[PDB]
Parts: structure tokens; C-alpha cells; sequence
């Protein structure tokens, strides 16, 4: 259970930093990963 | 351009620099990484380069790399990392393509360094990926034996999708490196070599090719904090195996 | 101008040499230098306009200006409006530009507007101070919206800052009528009966905006387009093309309701009361499905304001200067032909 | 958005087949639907686009007692479509009951085609009034869609049956059909047999195969009304934007049409306008006044003449329309069509709401009321006997068409400021 | 590693023969297996490499009541293979018992082929559900391998029998077969007869030799799914790396497929993606949501469009999948194939776990339960009578497929956080 919560914690910590990186190259990774629309709806 | 491209085979070198180092080939690399596995699990202090060169040769002979020229397989040979008190072979390994003609005027040594850095990244990634598919391996062997004990169902049901949440993340990352890091730069590289009729334009194209690839991975100086998180995705992988 | 023309072809490749060289002298009574100057200048104009109209051609550029700013191909627009209006409905600093940029490529590449590679200069941008710029800040997607365009160097000589910004400012005025008419049709489908004066008000407003649009489509747009399509096929140099383009741009800017000494405040108050009517009626119907006595009073207020802005608009249009064409539509055996008799 | 076509009945499937052959020959495609290289267009509204660019039409085919549907089946245009939707008397109640029992699987065909579409704009149906098998069945499926979807539009192109009066229950059937048309549909485009008979006898000398040439004229009309959709325009490329101006009122939603050449085998904007002002160039036969008129022109037009023309059109007062309020003519331009010989260069199409069609309704009302006074003309067929034992739906339809004709005759008045 | 192919049954040996002819024509080799000089590739997974480069396939051939196996025997591709492994009712229990008595020497054939391999990755079998001779026998050998080797994978490509219902014990046989499939196999790829019937009737006009064209489409699919193996890629060149992402759970391991051209006789990444989003380009027929989708593309692609496309694919929300957790689509690229004409340049293949297939299982469950309520449809054949005197294996299979359908319907829910 702690491992699961840590995994959810580390992935949103990726995306919140990914929001301001680069205009084409790095931003696109955020849109590969979320196609399921509960990412950043747990925020 | 004629005498450099037929007498020293300069075009086949760049094609094989993308193939083996930059992972454009890959029965060869999967067979290398499969056959090199029990050595690299042990620390590299008890390993030397001749023990790599042999198994590399058998990797080359059995796979599709055999019907490629003996020169360019000969110019690629094994290398290691000089030792440190926490040596793993997965920490300590490299390939070296070294210069054997006038191609040093085309390929600088720091260009081989950036080559080896992105090689280090795409090594750590397919490293964790094979650990990941061994996790899925433990899943489809053990779960069909655990029908006969009903009480463990909840925790095994839980661990499966903690694993599947990782296996998807690697099934985005291996596919982000496929569609953006080795066709884009490769298309524009291929264009501005094969249309160009001056050596310096080919040189300046290969340079910015590898350099924008550096920015496109998280191997830049400013994206390093991004990199730092990504290393934390690799901890919970090996933790999960235990 | 003769030597000036040679640079702007030499800047984009091939400095071209003269077909024959003569030595020029002054001699008493003998103006043989004059015809040599005209022959060299004429060759300069010939090879320059022979450079422009094939490489970095102007024709597909004019077609792709008529396509979006003048609105020729708008299948793209009924793709775009329907799939983006709910995101456009949010005020400024609640929308983000990647969202609308992706929706723009959505509507472009779905659509039949796929015919030429100069559809990909198109980007969405805004005007921060919409009409004060002519001599919003709280809304965007309702009163701030534009299309962006990039240029090449031979097309930078004909079209520049001024032409592109007039294109943005005519597109904006055209955007107003596009939005109100689709609001009115969306209200029309809401009833496919008792209180029914709102149906008459809706019909009056929608017939009015169609009178305005087909007035503007067939008085300003296509006439000056075809006269431009005559002037550009008899041009002698690039200053001739420049004169024809500037006259065309002046005519399509002058001929609408973009040029007015007050910018026609009556027109703004009239589209305001139309938007207000659409909003409260859809609000009232959705609060009825889930009084027609107070609603009748509000419809009276809207009808009075609409009739007042209408009579101000006919009086201020009849004083202008072929301008009566919306009025020579509107009053056929006569309604809104005169309501308050003066004297 | 996207528009789904429907076709049923013998005349409806005939005119649908002619419409699809018209758009096959009109655009650059094969009779199996392969794009021609030599041809750009949007055909995404009435045809689903495939990977080899097979523009398979959005045409659901329903048949009952098939004879001509078999001839549609074996055709060189039977490779254009195959959506697998073909599923099997001359009375209104008969076709109503036959549609009633199979409403579920044809509704599955409807929902399958709806899932084929991403978005939707409207349903067109090919139907003929009092066509026998089409009549009653078409009213039933109109009821089914009007129950199911209040979010969409229905456009209907149907003819008025006049065979210059063996079938005597035809006014009853047409009356019940038009009752469902006024109350369950949003916009109706109606035509006459007699006006097309006049234009056909004028342009040509045929009398017996008149149906075939009628099909040609219907195809030209249906292409013309859709040209701003199929050729990319920039206004009223939704159906509802076209329909919105002509209909202020939910019962008077009947639209009459015209088209400038009678024979099609310069013309100026003045000439084609005044030709279009004639009722002999209109394909439907106190003073009557239009509520609103719409015109779309397609040809080689000069843009400066058109403002001259509508100036002088105001000046001569060659139209006489005054409903009560400021609703006038709307003139529009569409592309002159390539990929076909452009002879008879400029051609116009005309769309209005005019009160005179009520008189033609009244003619049918005069017939039906006469038969209703005698009450010997239902012939006691068992279908109408099951469906209504007391035959009170005919009286309800009579009171509805009475309301309709009274709304028409009040709509003529310049006191229609209220009850509009 | 190396993958050993298995084939049995009439439909399985048919599709295996078509697969080997497909890879014969696809790569540069002779029909006796001699390499062509004019041709580089790896064919070491499904073919053993010889000294004159005879790529003899890893195909073990088992036959029972051979008619078409004889036609496979005398062929110009009968010089490609000869591993000397050919060894001789329409019931599940019949094929089960016939495999039971010869399990030893066919296991000797298995172990001989295993010794032919140095390493191993997986076993594929060519099988058809309720195929008669294949049914029961295939479940038995699945039991034999699952008992013998827990170290390997099994991939299975098999069709769902629908002949639009003389054979009434077919739901029982398919039910018992799928019971062994859920519990003794790790990943299943299933297809429909009806969806291939739809695509075949759309792309062509054939009805009677439909099997042959079905074989062609199966061969194209089986080449496509293996292209990253046969043409050297650099990721998921093991089977388990491909399988790992799609299956989180050991009972819901059924994978459905799609392929972008229906007819194969530019396309952009946006076009082929949205085509692949259709169920009419998918060869298998509450809201249902995918768990995870995988796509592999092969063609002339531009690498910068693909990130644009998945941006806009997020933006339009043209897919609707939400299992409960962060498992999304995976897009990949493989080589556009040389040594054949590359027409219809870009083509995609699609692999997902979707819950909707449960409904199709439920349809079969509805049939079987109905027959189980009547209990007159085993026909009292002696084979099922010996193998189970009390017929309680059918009830055990019923409770297992009940658990499976309940796992499916819970897997739709966004509370599948537990029991996953």
C-alpha cells in the first residue's frame, strides 16, 4: 500500500515539473502518458 | 567525396553508428544483452575485456549482424568503466567505436563521448525493461500455480497492476524514443548528408544531429532535475522484484 | 527604380545581366539616351514580375487570403466553430494557446481546405484592445480572435504589416456576425405557441443579420475581388501591382462598416441586445423544462431597443454617399420603411 | 455537420438512385467509388470516406414489395455502396403497421449508421406523398425519429400526387401523411406533378416516360440545394443556417423551389432573377405574398451587376411580398461546377415560403371533405379498421389542417404581428 | 528467443500453410527454401537455418482425418519443410481421447523440436475454436504443455465460430475449449467470422470461397504481428515484452486486433489512427472501455507528425478508455517491407484489451445456458459419456466463465483498484 501511494506520488511529481520545460520537445511526453484522464484529476 | 565514400566506406560507418550504438539494429543488441546478462549481473572487477570480446563474437555470429562487413564489426569492440567500490557490470560496460582511418576528421572524440552518453541512457532503459518483463514473467508462471491457495488472492491482485502501471510507463518511454529521437534527427541527417556536396556541411549536420538529440533526451544540463525524477522511477522497479 | 528592382531579385538568387550594353553620353539635341533608359527599365520590370508570379507566386497567396480572412472556404469554419466554441466560450486567461492551436490544425486537416500548402501558415492569435486600436482585455474567444500568417520575401514586397492587419480587422468584424447567427439558429432548434412574440423577435433579428451578411458578401467582397482580378492582369510593374493592391485594400476597408467617424456605436448596441436576447431566452427555456409575464416585459425592452437601434441605423446609413441595398431589400411593400415620422 | 440520407418507397428509391448517379457523374469518382486521378472537393457529408477513397454513401435502403429495388440491386453502381441494410400494401395503415412490426431492427440500422457518424446535422428522406408502400410507413418512421432525436433536423423532398381525378382513399392517406409532416417535421420542400408536367411538355415532347425526366430534374435540384455543402462555401454550410431564415413558424414550414432554365440542352443576373420570379419557372403550381425568399446562383457572374440588379428589382417592384414585417429576399453565390460541361453558364435556384401553396392544400381539403361527407371512400379495408375503429384520426387531421389553412390565410395579412 | 510454431486441425493447418506461403513470398527465398541472391533479414525465430540457407520452418504438423493435409503434402512448398512429424471425430471428447492415447510420441516430437532449439521464447498454435477434430485435441495438448513447461509462453490465434444458428453440441465444445484457454494459457488473440465476413463483403463481392480470403487476411495479420521479430527492430523483440503491457490479469488475457486498409488493392498518421479507432476496421465485432491499446505502424511515415497526432488524439477524445488507472495507448514503428510492391504505403496494426468481447462470450453463454436448461443437445454421444459420466465438467466450466464475465464487468468499473 505504501509502495502504491509512493508510485502515485512520484508520477504526479514528474508531471507537475513537466508542465514548464520546453515548447515542443519535452512537453509532448506529458501527452503520451495521459490518455486516461485521471492524471491531473487526482490534482 | 567519392574517394572518401568508397575507399574508407564513410557512409556505411554513419549507418552503423546509428545501428549499433544509437539502436537502429537490434536482434544483435537483444542477443548481446541476453547473452551478456550473467556476466554483467556479477561485479566487473572479476571480469576483463577478453571475456566480453568472445561472447560479443558469438552474439555477432548467430544474429543478423553476420551478413555485414567484417571491417565495421571489427572497428566496434568492447570497453569498460574504470573501477569503483560499488561495481556492477550494469554500471560498468561500454562499446567503443574507434577511428581506423581519416574518419577522425569527420568523427571527433567528444562526439564519441556524446555517443557513449546516450548509449549509457539507452542501456539503463532496456536494462530496466528486461527486469520489467521478468516481473511479468514471474506473474504468468506463479499465478497459475496459486489457484490452489485462495487466501493470497488480494495481494497478488494488487502487485499485478503496480507492475502494470510501470509496464505502461516503459511502454510509453520506449515508444517516445522510437518516434522522436531516431527518425526525426535521422531524416534530417539523411537528407543533409546525401544531398550535400561539401564535407563541412555533412560535418555540421552530424554535429547538430547529435546535439539536438542531447537536448531531446534528459541528458542536458538544464533538464537534469527532470532526469533526477526519472531515476526515482527505476528504484521502485528493482524494489518490486524483492 | 530600375536599379532598385535588380537588388530584390539579386537578394533571392541570380543577379541577372543586361541583354545588351551601350555607352551613354549627352549630346546636344539628341535624346537617344531616353529610349535606352526606358528599354533597360522595361526589361527590369519584365524580369522582376517574371520572377514574382511563378516562384513565390502571388495567385495562390491571394486565393489563401480570400480563403480565410475574406472567407472563401468555410467548411473549415463549420468544422472549427462547432468543435471549438465551448472552449472559446471561456473568458481570457482561462484558455491556453496549445489547446486552440491543436483545434486549428484539427479543423484544417479534417476539412476540404487541404488544397494548397499555404494553409499551414495559419495560427490563432488575439487582438488585446479590439476596436480602440482603430483610430478584449476581459474576453477572448468572443471579442478577441484572429488568424496568423507568415510571408516570404517576394510576397513581403506586395503584402506587409498593413495588409495583414487590415485582414485581421475585417476578419474580426466578420466574426461578430458568424457568432450571432449561430446563436440564433441554436435558439431556433430549441422550439422546433402561447408566448410567441419572442419567436417573431428571433426571426426579425436573424433575417436582419442575413440581410447584413449577404449585403456585405456581394457588395464589398466579390466586386473588389474581381476588379482586383482585372487590375492584376494588366499590371506593368510591381509598383502597378502595389497600386492595385492598395486601392483594393482601401476599397474593401472603406466599403464595410469598418470606416465610420464613430465606428457606428448603434451597431454595437444592436448586436449587444441580440446576444442578450439569445442568452435570456435559452436560460428561460431551460428553467422552464426543468413566468412568461415578466419575460414579456424583458422582450418588450429588447424589442424597443432593437427598433431604436434599427431606426438610428437606417437614418445613419441613408446619409452615406450604392448603399441602400440592405434597405432596398428590407422594406418591400414596406415595414421599417418609416416608423417615427419626423415633422 | 454530417447529413444522413434515408430512402424508402418506389419513387423515393428511384430519386435516390438518380441522386447518387448524379453525384457519381458530377464529382470525379468511379462507379465503384474509386477517386479519379484527373480531378478539390468535400464529399464527407453524404458519403463516408474510405482508405482507397471509396465514398460509400450514407444511404439506408428500405424496401417493401421490391421490383425496381431489384434493378437497383444489380447495377454498376452497386459497388459504390453496400452498407448491408436492405430489409423487406398500398395503404397508409398497411405501411404504418408493416413499419411498426420491424421498427426495432430498422432502428438498429439507424443507430448503426449513427455510430458510423462522429457528428450529425440532419436526416433527409426520399419519399413520395401517397405513394402506396411509402405512405404511412414514412409517417411512422418520421414519428420514430421525432420521438428519438430532438437534437437534429429533418429535411424532406416529396411530391404532391395529382393524377387528374380506382384509388379513392388517396386523399385520406395524403391527409394523414401531411398531418404528421406539419407536426413532426421541421422543414418541408414540396413539389407538384403538374408543374413538372408543364415544364417537361414545354422543354420536350415526351408524355409516357415522364417519371425518368422528373428524376433528372429532381437530381439537378438536389445537387443545386447541396452545392454550397459539397463544393466548399463559407456561409450556411450547415443546413440549419439555410433553414433558419425561411421559417419563422412551426406549422408554416413548407418551402417551394424554382430553377432558371426550363430547357438546359449571356444570361445576366437581371434576366435570371426575373425568370425566377415567374411561376412557370417554379416547379410548384386575394393576393398572395411571400414571407421570405432565398436565391442561390451558380455560374459565370460579374460581381458589380448584382447590386445594380437588386436596386432595379426594388425599383420595378416585380415581386409582391409583404407578410407584415421586414423579411426580404436573400441572394447567394456558389461555385460553377467543374468536371462537367458548363453550358447554360449562369443558373439560379430559388427557395421561398409563399402562402399560395395553401390553396393547393385547400384543393385536397375540398376533395377529402367531399369524400368525408359521403363516407364511402375508405372502401372498408381492414388495415384502417384495426388502426382506428372509430376513424377519429381523420377528424383530428381535419382540424389540424383547418388550423394550418387558417394560419396560412392569417399569415397573408399584415396583421400577423401577433400569432406568428 | 526462438519461437516454435504448432499446427493442428483443418482450419489451423490451412492458416499455417497460408502463413508459410506468405513468409515464402515475403522474404527472398525459393519454394524449396534456397536463399535468393537478389535480396538483410533474420529468419531464425520461425525457421531453422541450414548450410545452403534452407530456412526449414519450426512447424510441427499433426493431422486427423486428412483430406486437405494431403493437398498440403503434394505441393511445391513441400521441399521447404520435412521435419518428419506427420502423425495420424468432430467432438471435443473425441479429439481429447485421440490426443490422449498418442500423447507420448507427439511429446517425443515436441522434445525433439525442443532439442532442435538452443533457446526458446514461446509456442504458437494454429487452432480454430469448435473446429471438430481440432477441438478437444487442442485443449489436451494445451494441458500437456502447461503441465510440462511453466518457463515459456503460449500465444494463440483462433477464431470464434459463428455460422448463424445440425451440430448443437458446438457451444458445449467451445465452452470447454475456452475454459482451458482461460486457465491454461497466458495470452489469447481471438477473431470473429462475422467481422471478417463484413470486411470481405465490403472489400469484395465473394460469398462462397470466403475461407480463402480469410486465410489471406490472417496471413497479413500474422506477418504484421511478427514484423518487429522478422525485420530487425530494437524493442519488444521478445514476445513477452509485447504481451506484458496488455495483460495485467491472468483471466482477462484476450486481445483484439485491427488493421487499417479494408481493401489493400497520402494516408497520414492521423488518418490511420482514427481509422484504427473504428470497430469496422477491427476484425472482432453500459459503456465499454479499453484497459490498454497497442499500435504498430509500418510504412512511409514522417516522424514529426506523430507527436502532433497524439496531441490532437488527446484533444478530441476520440477514444473512450478508463479502466481505473494510468494504462494508455502504445504506438510503435516497424520497417516498411521491401521485396514486395509497397502500395497502400502506411499501414497500422492494433492490439488491445477491451471489455466488450465479454458480451460476445455472454452471447455464447446465453446459448449454452439455454441448451443446458433443456439438456437435449449433447445428443448422447459416447465420447462425452466416457469422459464424464456425470457431465459436471460443463458445470465447472460454467462457473469459471461466470467468474470470467464477472471479472470483465468489474474490470469495466473505475473501482477495479482492488481485485485486479
Amino acid at each position: 500500500r505504501i509502495l502504491t501511494h509512493f508510485y502515485q506520488g512520484i508520477v504526479q511529481q514528474f508531471l507537475v515539473l513537466l508542465t514548464t520545460s520546453s515548447d515542443e520537445s519535452l512537453r509532448f511526453l506529458s501527452f503520451r502518458l495521459d490518455f486516461n484522464e485521471h492524471y491531473k484529476a487526482r490534482e | 567525396l567519392d574517394v572518401l565514400n568508397k575507399k574508407y566506406s564513410l557512409l556505411d560507418h554513419m549507418q552503423a553508428m546509428r545501428r549499433y550504438l544509437l539502436l537502429g539494429q537490434g536482434d544483435f543488441i537483444r542477443h548481446l544483452m541476453d547473452l551478456l546478462k550473467p556476466e554483467l549481473v556479477r561485479p566487473a572487477t572479476t571480469l576483463y575485456q577478453h571475456n566480453l570480446t568472445g561472447i560479443l563474437e558469438t552474439a555477432v555470429r548467430a544474429t543478423n549482424a553476420q551478413f555485414d562487413s567484417p571491417e565495421i564489426l571489427r572497428r566496434l569492440d568492447v570497453r569498460l568503466l574504470e573501477v569503483s567500490p560499488g561495481d556492477t557490470g550494469w554500471d560498468v560496460f561500454s562499446l567503443d567505436y574507434h577511428v581506423d582511418g581519416p574518419i577522425a576528421t569527420v568523427f571527433t572524440r567528444e562526439c564519441m563521448s556524446h555517443y557513449l552518453r546516450v548509449f549509457n541512457f539507452l542501456w539503463r532503459a532496456k536494462r530496466m525493461e528486461y527486469i520489467l518483463t521478468d516481473i511479468r514473467k514471474g506473474h504468468m508462471c506463479n499465478a497459475k500455480l496459486l489457484r490452489n491457495m485462495p487466501e493470497f488472492s488480494g495481494v497478488l491482485h494488487q502487485c499485478h497492476i503496480l507492475a502494470s502501471e510501470m509496464v505502461h510507463f516503459i511502454h510509453q518511454m520506449q515508444y517516445y524514443i522510437t518516434f522522436e529521437v531516431l527518425e526525426c534527427s535521422w531524416d534530417e541527417l539523411w537528407n543533409k548528408v546525401q544531398q550535400a556536396q561539401d564535407l563541412d556541411h555533412i560535418i555540421a549536420a552530424h554535429e547538430v544531429f547529435l546535439d539536438t538529440i542531447i537536448s531531446r533526451c534528459l541528458l542536458d544540463s538544464d533538464s537534469r532535475a527532470l532526469l533526477n525524477q526519472l531515476r526515482a522511477v527505476f528504484d521502485q522497479i528493482i524494489e518490486l522484484q524483492n | 527604380s530600375t536599379g532598385k528592382y535588380l537588388n530584390v531579385v539579386r537578394e533571392c538568387g541570380h543577379d541577372v545581366t543586361c541583354p545588351v550594353a551601350k555607352e551613354i553620353i549627352y549630346t546636344l539635341k539628341e535624346r537617344a539616351y531616353v529610349e535606352q533608359i526606358e528599354k533597360a527599365f522595361n526589361y527590369a520590370s519584365k524580369v522582376l514580375l517574371d520572377f514574382l508570379m511563378e516562384e513565390k507566386e502571388l495567385v495562390a497567396h491571394l486565393r489563401s487570403i480570400k480563403r480565410y480572412f475574406l472567407m472563401d472556404q468555410g467548411d473549415f469554419f463549420v468544422h472549427f466553430m462547432d468543435l471549438a466554441e465551448e472552449e472559446l466560450r471561456k473568458p481570457v486567461e482561462d484558455i491556453t494557446p496549445p489547446r486552440l492551436e491543436a483545434l486549428l490544425e484539427l479543423a484544417l486537416r479534417m476539412s476540404t481546405a487541404n488544397t494548397d500548402p499555404f494553409k499551414d501558415d495559419l495560427k490563432i492569435d488575439l487582438m488585446p484592445h479590439d476596436l480602440i486600436t482603430q483610430l478584449e482585455l476581459a474576453l477572448s474567444g468572443l471579442e478577441a480572435f484572429s488568424f496568423d500568417y507568415i510571408v516570404k520575401w517576394p510576397l513581403s514586397l506586395i503584402i506587409n504589416r498593413k495588409a495583414l492587419t487590415r485582414y485581421q480587422m475585417l476578419f474580426r468584424h466578420m466574426f461578430y456576425c458568424k457568432h450571432v447567427e449561430r446563436q440564433l439558429c441554436s435558439v431556433w432548434i430549441s422550439n422546433k405557441q402561447w408566448f410567441a412574440g419572442a419567436f417573431t423577435l428571433r426571426q426579425r433579428m436573424l433575417n436582419f443579420v442575413q440581410n447584413i451578411q449577404y449585403y456585405m458578401m456581394f457588395e464589398v467582397m466579390e466586386p473588389t475581388w474581381h476588379i482586383l482580378e482585372k487590375n492584376l492582369k494588366s499590371a506593368s510593374n510591381i509598383d502597378d501591382v502595389l497600386g492595385h493592391h492598395t486601392g483594393f485594400l482601401d476599397t474593401c476597408l472603406k466599403d464595410c462598416m469598418l470606416t465610420n467617424p464613430e465606428l457606428l456605436k448603434v451597431f454595437s448596441k444592436l448586436m449587444s441586445v441580440c446576444v442578450m436576447f439569445t442568452n435570456c431566452m435559452q436560460k428561460f427555456t431551460q428553467s422552464m423544462k426543468l413566468l412568461v409575464s415578466g419575460f414579456e416585459a424583458t422582450i418588450n425592452k429588447f424589442d424597443k431597443n432593437f427598433s431604436a437601434h434599427l431606426l438610428d441605423l437606417l437614418a445613419r446609413l441613408s446619409i452615406y454617399s450604392g448603399m441602400a441595398s440592405v434597405i432596398s431589400r428590407l422594406d418591400f411593400n414596406g415595414f421599417y420603411t418609416e416608423r417615427l415620422e419626423r415633422l | 455537420r454530417e447529413i444522413i440520407t434515408l430512402q424508402l418507397g418506389q419513387c423515393g428509391n428511384q430519386i435516390g438512385f438518380e441522386f447518387w448517379k448524379q453525384l457519381c457523374a458530377e464529382h470525379g469518382i468511379s462507379p465503384e467509388g474509386i477517386v479519379e486521378e484527373f480531378a478539390t472537393d468535400r464529399k464527407d457529408v453524404f458519403f463516408y470516406q474510405a482508405d482507397d477513397e471509396h465514398y460509400i454513401p450514407r444511404a439506408v435502403l428500405l424496401d417493401l414489395e421490391p421490383r425496381v429495388i431489384h434493378s437497383i440491386l444489380n447495377s454498376p453502381y452497386a459497388k459504390l455502396y453496400n452498407p448491408e441494410n436492405i430489409y423487406l400494401g398500398n395503404n397508409w395503415a398497411s405501411g404504418f403497421s408493416q413499419g411498426e412490426k420491424i421498427h426495432e431492427d430498422i432502428f438498429d440500422i439507424i443507430d448503426r449508421e449513427a455510430d458510423g457518424s462522429d457528428s450529425l446535422e440532419g436526416f433527409v428522406l426520399c419519399h413520395s406523398i401517397a405513394g402506396g408502400t411509402g405512405s404511412g410507413l414514412g409517417s411512422y418512421l418520421l414519428e420514430r425519429l421525432n420521438d428519438r432525436y430532438p437534437k437534429k433536423l429533418v429535411q424532406t423532398y416529396s411530391v404532391f400526387p395529382n393524377q387528374d381525378e380506382d384509388v379513392v382513399v388517396q386523399p385520406y392517406n395524403s391527409l394523414l401523411t401531411l398531418k404528421r409532416l406539419t407536426q413532426n417535421a421541421d422543414c418541408v420542400v414540396v413539389l407538384d406533378n403538374t408543374a413538372l408536367n408543364r415544364i417537361a411538355t414545354d422543354r420536350l415532347h415526351i408524355q409516357n416516360p415522364s417519371f425518368s425526366q422528373i428524376n433528372q430534374l429532381v437530381s439537378t435540384i438536389m445537387s443545386a440545394s447541396t452545392t454550397t455543402l459539397r463544393y466548399p462555401g463559407y456561409m450556411n454550410n450547415d443546413l440549419i443556417g439555410l433553414i433558419a431564415s425561411l421559417i419563422p413558424t412551426p406549422r408554416l414550414h413548407f418551402l417551394m423551389t424554382g430553377y432558371t432554365p426550363l430547357t438546359t440542352d449571356k444570361t445576366t443576373v437581371l434576366d435570371v432573377m426575373r425568370r425566377l420570379l415567374q411561376p412557370k419557372n417554379v416547379m410548384v403550381s386575394t393576393n398572395h405574398c411571400y414571407i421570405a425568399i432565398l436565391n442561390i446562383i451558380q455560374g459565370e457572374v460579374d460581381p458589380t451587376q448584382v447590386h445594380k440588379s437588386l436596386q432595379r428589382i426594388r425599383e420595378r417592384k416585380l415581386a409582391n411580398f409583404i407578410p407584415w414585417g421586414p423579411a426580404s429576399i436573400q441572394v447567394a453565390l456558389s461555385r460553377k461546377s467543374p468536371y462537367l460541361p458548363s453550358a447554360h453558364r449562369v443558373s439560379g435556384l430559388m427557395m421561398a415560403n409563399h402562402t399560395s401553396i395553401s390553396s393547393l392544400f385547400e384543393r385536397t381539403c375540398r376533395q377529402y371533405d367531399k369524400l368525408r361527407k359521403r363516407e364511402a371512400f375508405l372502401e372498408q379495408f381492414r388495415k384502417e379498421d384495426m388502426f382506428k375503429d372509430n376513424f377519429d384520426e381523420m377528424d383530428t387531421s381535419r382540424e389540424i389542417v383547418q388550423q394550418l389553412i387558417d394560419e396560412y390565410h392569417a399569415a397573408t395579412r399584415p396583421d400577423y404581428i401577433s400569432w406568428g
